[PDB]
Formats: C-alpha cells, sequence, structure tokens
C-alpha cells in the first residue's frame, strides 16, 4: 500500500531510514526523530540527512553526500584507517502505518572527510555504474 | 576488438552506443543492470502529466528554433 | 544513440578531433570478440 | 565541619589511575598528635568487588556504611584490595585518617578499581570535612540511583518572570510544493514536532548568581528544564521516603516515565524523580525512587523536559546586582500527544472538519488575495500577466485566546490533528455575508440573498467562495455548498447541493464562508501569560485555496 500513500496529494508520512552494512555488521538508522521499528529491526533516530539520490549517469556529480554525525561508529570505522572491505549503504522509504520500505539506494561508502561541521561528517556514496575507471 | 586496452567505462560506452542502451543500477536490488532505448511503449497506458496530476513546472519552456 | 542521450546536456553535432587509440590496428581478424592481449 | 582539600601528585598520581592527595587541614604539613580527621560522601555502587589500593599516613582507613574495609601501612604498598559490598546501591564513602604525635604532613589517597575498572578514584570535592565523624543527615540527602541517564543532567532552578509572559513554540516541518497553476502537494517532515520554550528571567541577590553560574556551566549541554508553565502541587501529605503522591495532573504535561521535579522551598532544596506510572483520573503517581528527603502537602510539582539551549545568551543588565535576560530552550524528546477532531462538524460533502473555534476579536485580522504568477517584466513597454489556474486563494490571520487547562488540551489535540502545513480543514472566517433578503424555503432548494455581486462579480466558479456556513441563530452549524445561481432584481438566488431546514430569513447570525483552508506558518507561537490554567493566546494564519491534484497512483510500481 506504499505507492498509494506516496502518490497522494494531501496524505503522507516522513521516514528515510539508512542501513550501514559490512559483512552483516549492521547499523539501522532513521533520519526522523522517533524510534522507528520496521523490517524486524529498530531504526534509531540519528542526525543523518540525505542530500538527494541523484541519478545522472555521470560520475562525481551523483556522489551521494550524507551528513553523518561523527560520534557514530559508522564514521568511527574511518578514523585514521578506513575498512579494508567496502561498506554498503541501503536507504529505505516507508511511511508510518506502512510496512514495505521500498529500497531506494544501494550505494557504497567510498570516502569520508570531516570538516567545518564537526557534528556531522560528509560521506560520499556512488554506485556501481560510476566506478568503472579501471585500467 | 579491444586491442591496446583502454578504460573499461570507455569500452562499455562504445558498446552501449552501438546498441543504443543505458547501463544502470536497479533502484531496489542495487544490482548492475542494462536498459535499451527502443519503441517499447504502447502510447495508451502511459500516465498523463499536467498541473492537476503531479506536474509542478516546466523548467524548459522556450523553443530554440530547432528546425535546422 | 546513447551519445545522443549523452549530449542531452547540450545548448541546443559537428565535430573535429583526433582519436585516443582503440582496438582497431589490425594484425588478427576477429569475426567475434575474443578480446586481446596488449604486449 | 568544612570542605575537603586535595592535591596533584605526579609519581603517585600516575601510579594509581591518577589519584590525588586527600586531607582536611588547611595546609599539608599540619597534622596533630594522634588526631583523627573525618569525611564522608555518597558513592554509586552495584554489588561488585571494588578492589582498591589505598595509602595513608599512620594506618588511615577506608570504610563503607560504617564498615571498615582496609587500612594503609606507612609505606605506599598495595595495602588491600577487594572488599565486596555484595549489594547494589549508593553507600557512604566515609574514610578516615590520622597521624601520630608528630605534626608531619597528613595524606590520604585511594585506588577504587572495581574488578579492575576505575571508579570514584579521587577528586571527591563532594566530601564534607570535620574533625569528628558525622551522621548521614549531616552528609546530605542520598542521591537517587539514577539508573536512567536522564536524571544526571543539571537542573535549571532559576524561575521565570511571569509579568512579561512566557513564550513557547511547537515546531513541525511540513514542506508544501505548489505548481504553477496552484496545485498543491503536502509532506509532513517531522513525525513529532520539536519543542522550544522561552521566558524572561529577572533575578538578583544570589538568584542572579545562581542563574549565571548554572547557565555558564550548561552552555549547550542537555539540562532538566522544569515546565513552570505546567506548574502544579500535591493533594496529599507525603512522609520521608514515600514512593507515591496524589495530586492534580488531569491535563498538564505529565506522562508515564516522565521526569518530575519537587521544590521544597528556598529554590535550593530540590529533587528530580522518575514516575514509573501514574493515574490520570484518580490523580496519583508512583515514584521510581522514594522521594529524596520529605514532601509535605502542597509541594510544588513541575513536569520536566530534557531540553537544550541551542542559542547564545545575551548579556543584559540593570544594576551591579540586578539583571534580566531572555533564555530559550529546546526539548530533546518528542512531544507525543494524540490528535483528535473533538466535536467539530465533519462536512458530509467534503470529508473535512469545520474550524468552529470561537476565535476572538483582537485588534484586526489580515487580508490577502493572490494568484502567484507573472510575466517577463520587460525593460520597457507592456506586460501580460497570465492567470495559471483561474482560481482564487488567499491568507487570513485571526487570533485565538485559549482559557483553561482542558481548553489547552483541546487546542493541542486539534493542532495535532493538523500538522504545520499538513491537512485541510474548513475555516469559518466569521464574515457576515449574503444577508438573506428572502426567507429560506427548502422547496426551491435555493437561497435568496441581497444583491452583493456574487453571481456577477465573483460567479460561482470559485471553490474558495462556494463553501458557506449558515450559523442558525440557535448556534446550529449548517454547512452547505454553492452549485449554481440565478440573479434577478435586487436579490440573488443561490442553488445549493443539499437541503436546509425551513426557517425565516430572520433566523440566522451570519452566512460566513468556510473555504478549504490550510494553516500557513510551520511553527506556532503560543504566548503563555500564565500557567495552562489561563491565558494561552495564539495567532494562527490560515491559507484558503482549493486542493486540485488528483491521485491516480503511478501503476506498476
Amino acid at each position: 500500500s506504499y505507492n498509494i500513500i506516496e502518490t497522494s496529494n494531501d496524505n503522507g508520512r516522513p521516514v528515510f531510514m539508512y542501513e550501514f552494512r559490512l559483512l552483516d555488521k549492521y547499523w539501522r538508522y532513521t533520519s526522523a526523530d522517533a524510534k522507528v521499528s520496521a523490517l524486524g529491526s529498530i531504526w534509531e533516530p540519528m542526525g543523518v540527512s540525505d542530500d538527494g539520490i541523484k541519478q545522472t549517469g555521470e560520475a562525481k556529480t551523483d556522489a551521494l553526500n550524507l551528513t553523518l554525525p561523527n560520534s557514530n561508529p559508522v564514521v568511527g570505522l574511518f578514523i585514521g584507517t578506513p575498512p579494508g572491505s567496502p561498506v554498503t549503504l541501503t536507504i529505505r522509504r516507508m511511511h508510518l502505518d506502512d510496512n514495505d520500505p521500498v529500497v531506494c539506494y544501494v550505494g557504497t561508502v567510498d570516502s569520508i572527510n570531516q570538516g567545518e561541521n564537526p557534528t556531522v561528517a560528509t560521506v560520499t556514496c556512488s554506485t556501481l555504474s560510476a566506478t568503472m575507471d579501471r585500467n | 576488438r579491444w586491442n591496446r586496452q583502454d578504460t573499461l567505462e570507455s569500452f562499455m560506452q562504445l558498446i552501449l552506443d552501438h546498441i543504443g542502451g543505458a547501463m544502470y543500477v536497479s533502484k531496489v536490488t542495487g544490482k548492475l543492470s542494462l536498459r535499451l532505448i527502443r519503441k517499447d511503449y504502447d502510447f495508451d497506458t502511459l500516465p498523463i502529466f499536467d498541473t492537476d496530476s503531479g506536474l509542478l513546472s516546466i523548467q524548459e519552456a522556450t523553443n530554440a528554433s530547432p528546425a535546422n | 544513440m546513447w551519445w545522443a542521450l549523452a549530449m542531452l546536456v547540450a545548448s541546443v553535432e559537428v565535430w573535429t578531433a583526433d582519436w585516443q587509440v582503440l582496438g582497431f590496428g589490425n594484425f588478427r581478424t576477429k569475426a567475434v570478440k575474443a578480446k586481446q592481449a596488449k604486449k | 565541619l568544612r570542605p575537603a582539600r586535595e592535591q596533584f601528585n605526579q609519581a603517585i598520581y600516575d601510579a594509581l589511575n591518577g589519584a590525588y592527595q586527600l586531607y582536611v587541614q588547611d595546609a599539608f604539613g599540619q597534622a596533630a598528635a594522634n588526631q583523627t580527621y573525618y569525611m564522608a560522601k555518597w558513592m554509586k555502587l552495584k554489588a561488585g568487588t571494588y578492589t582498591a589500593v589505598m595509602y595513608v599516613d599512620d594506618s588511615g582507613t577506608l570504610s563503607i556504611d560504617h564498615a571498615v574495609v582496609a587500612t594503609a601501612a606507612i609505606g605506599t604498598n598495595p595495602n588491600s584490595g577487594e572488599f565486596t559490598v555484595a549489594a547494589d546501591g549508593v553507600y557512604r564513602f566515609d574514610c578516615i585518617y590520622s597521624n601520630v604525635p608528630a605534626d608531619t604532613p597528613a595524606y590520604m589517597a585511594y585506588q577504587l578499581i572495581r574488578d579492575g575498572q576505575t571508579v570514584e578514584v579521587s577528586r571527591a570535592n563532594d566530601f564534607i570535612a570535620d574533625i569528628v565523624p558525622i551522621p548521614d543527615k549531616a552528609l546530605g540527602p542520598k542521591p537517587p540511583y539514577s539508573d536512567d541517564v536522564r536524571l544526571t543532567y543539571p537542573v535549571f532552578l532559576p524561575l521565570p518572570n511571569w509579568k512579561d509572559g512566557v513564550t513557547e513554540r511547537i515546531e513541525w516541518q511540513t514542506d508544501v510544493m505548489i505548481s504553477e497553476s496552484g496545485a498543491e502537494q503536502r509532506r509532513p517532515i517531522r513525525l513529532h514536532p520539536r519543542r522550544s520554550f522561552e521566558a524572561t528571567f529577572l533575578r538578583w541577590e544570589e538568584n542572579r548568581t545562581l542563574l549565571d553560574t548554572t547557565i555558564a556551566g550548561v552552555g549547550q549541554s542537555p539540562l532538566l528544564l522544569p515546565l513552570w508553565h505546567d506548574m502544579t502541587a500535591t493533594e496529599n501529605n507525603a512522609p520521608a521516603g514515600s514512593v507515591d503522591i496524589f495530586g492534580q495532573f488531569r491535563v498538564k504535561d505529565f506522562n508515564v516515565g516522565d521526569v518530575v521535579m519537587f521544590n521544597r522551598g528556598t529554590t535550593w532544596d530540590y529533587e528530580t524523580n522518575i514516575i514509573a506510572g501514574l493515574d490520570i483520573d484518580a490523580g496519583h503517581m508512583t515514584l521510581t525512587f522514594g522521594l529524596q528527603s520529605d514532601t509535605p502537602k502542597g509541594t510544588r510539582l513541575y513536569p520536566v523536559r530534557v531540553a537544550q539551549i541551542r542559542e547564545a545568551m545575551n548579556g543584559q543588565q540593570m544594576t551591579d546586582s540586578v539583571s534580566q535576560t531572555q533564555v530559550r530552550f529546546f526539548c530533546t524528546e518528542n512531544y507525543d500527544l494524540t490528535p483528535s477532531w473533538s466535536d467539530f462538524p465533519i462536512y458530509t460533502r467534503t470529508g473535512l472538519h469545520i474550524f468552529v473555534l470561537p476565535e476572538d476579536w483582537g485588534s484586526s485580522n489580515e487580508i490577502t488575495s493572490d494568484r502567484l504568477t507573472y510575466n517577463f517584466d520587460n525593460q520597457s513597454g507592456p506586460v501580460v500577466v497570465v492567470d495559471p489556474g483561474g482560481q482564487n486563494y488567499g491568507t487570513v490571520k485571526k487570533s485565538y485566546t485559549i482559557k483553561g487547562r482542558t481548553a489547552d488540551r483541546q487546542f493541542r489535540q486539534i493542532l495535532f490533528a493538523l500538522r504545520g502545513r499538513t491537512k485541510t480543514f474548513h475555516l469559518p472566517l466569521d464574515t457576515n455575508d449574503f444577508i438573506l433578503s428572502r426567507d429560506i424555503n427548502p422547496a426551491d432548494g435555493a437561497l435568496v440573498v441581497r444583491r452583493c455581486g456574487y453571481t456577477q462579480y465573483i460567479g460561482g466558479t470559485q471553490e474558495t467562495k462556494r463553501d458557506i456556513m449558515v450559523e442558525l441563530y440557535d448556534g446550529t452549524r449548517i454547512p452547505t455548498t454553492i452549485i449554481s445561481s440565478r440573479i434577478v432584481g435586487d436579490e440573488e438566488w443561490l442553488f445549493l447541493s443539499q437541503s436546509i431546514p425551513a426557517t425565516s430569513r430572520n433566523d440566522v447570525r451570519r452566512i460566513g464562508y468556510i473555504p478549504v483552508a490550510r494553516l500557513d506558518v510551520d511553527g506556532i507561537e503560543i504566548k503563555r501569560l500564565t500557567d495552562s490554567a489561563g491565558v494561552s493566546q495564539v495567532s494562527l494564519t490560515f491559507k484558503f485555496f482549493d486542493d486540485r491534484r488528483i491521485a491516480t497512483p503511478l501503476p506498476l510500481s
């Protein structure tokens, strides 16, 4: 019943949940302000915020830039020495009273750099289409 | 042929241009996927977009004399 | 035609350029792509 | 009796998880003959082992609950280790030291490491130092076990200045996308609105000092904010150590598991406790922890919120001792409240709720009408503005003054039924219109009104001018919709889609419009001139329009 609520003009509910995955080592996040629980897991309300899931077919421009609080272990994995194995990010888009969070993005964590906003770092996540610069 | 090998994305660009298709990632799974640009539409089932059905604004409203 | 969609960013197709080497220079006919070495 | 003293070592310090010297005498080298020196404080403990090395001058001793746990040989040896309390709770760390006839330096230090984990190692400024042992009630009230981390935050005791009003804002986030033609989209972004509070503080003579010290210490960290606007008091008398109280909590912001504060007078003897549960009718709550010291009848009760000061504070002053300033706070927890459209008519022909609120007659309301669209504004010459949708919309702001605690709950339930710019609802703007020249005859199914240019100047093809409320003189609300009209003589005929009870022309108050309306601003400013019991006026703004988008969901998702 997701699409009916999503396409409504005067009906809707805000949720954007984030799954940070590393060989099944999981972090289930929620951009909303509540303790969202769906898909058999609790998606904690954390200060994550998307900048737009762009799909242009052009590398660099489509780099999903996430504002991720530094205190999270997700950023902690990248302090000094980032993981030797890629970390995958999955975003889901359910409403409330709904239970099918249609997945919307399956990009991976490519690079992270802290900076002027110490309360959240910038996380760049492209997709498989744009990682084809190999020799 | 792929002699004097070059960047892989360039070769895929060449092949896609030959077939006239789009390599893309499925929104749901995340798997790499391929699309072709063809006449695969029936001009009947297509959704109709106007301001009363979802259209917000036409950001490209000019015509650049595209006759030549 | 994916070039035509690639030029979707244009300001509207004539071109004048030399080439970055590709797999054309021939020393072995290939009725099908078996790829090739590079030496 | 006096505060304790401490010192910074380097070798010994680094030796045992960074411990300080501990002593009560003013300077280090001033012991006395076979003298004893006493001190005590509350330490939080589970039932663990609490292995601890401790070194003292001349067989000084550690102790818990008056039970000696070890004593120090004159050397800095690992004199002793484990001493298991064996019970979870807070206990009195009441170590004592001494020195033999000489007046050599008097020193203590200890190395509490539970199971090898450092705790309460040193720097116990909570001590109170005296040359004789003291009882618990001289030590001070035993603090709550605070299993919840919430109670650890500092409490903002300084009170507000009521004679200037208290400002609170409940903020949603609700994005609205409006097309070129006025077709609108709706998206509530915050499930539960984020809450902020403001008040003017005017303090002096050791209250200004309290406010200054506390606010400088907090700065930007979480703090326990007592909801003075939701003040209340006990209904029974509670003795020391009691675990439940009766009181008046019908409608004010009290919830299961809420942080509740007790004020025992003088503003310095306070308490913060957690209510595991409460009764909303048989006014009563059970305290997670036996109240701190005592709570006689009439103790002021404040519901508390885990807030944060997310802005800088202005330095404003009146005299060298008096000061005033406006401090804002932001609740960190969601403001959870059940929405409801209590008693308001549900128009059958639209499925929306009439906004029957008895809004007041403040100085004046605000008036607008727009179409939102324009042409290329030529550097010179003519311009041709294009109407995108040929439909009228506008905004009207009109004040409302709540009165009472239950009225406050009703308005919160309403304001949660809508959410910022979320939902539609019919708005009676209380504008007398359509003076009924003729009587209301249901047989013809059409109202006859004084000629005011409806059909001619406005016409019936405007949704924002089709919905009307015939507030019959008895107070009955008769919503109806305009569908067609005939214009003749000095009167105008208005056909309606539904019947109306047969009544004389002189049987009505007004025919005010009730168009489709949507609250304009995202965050609502409510001026609490007093606690919830009284003045809580608000200045809503309603944007009236027509909802146009038709949803035929995109197929084959």
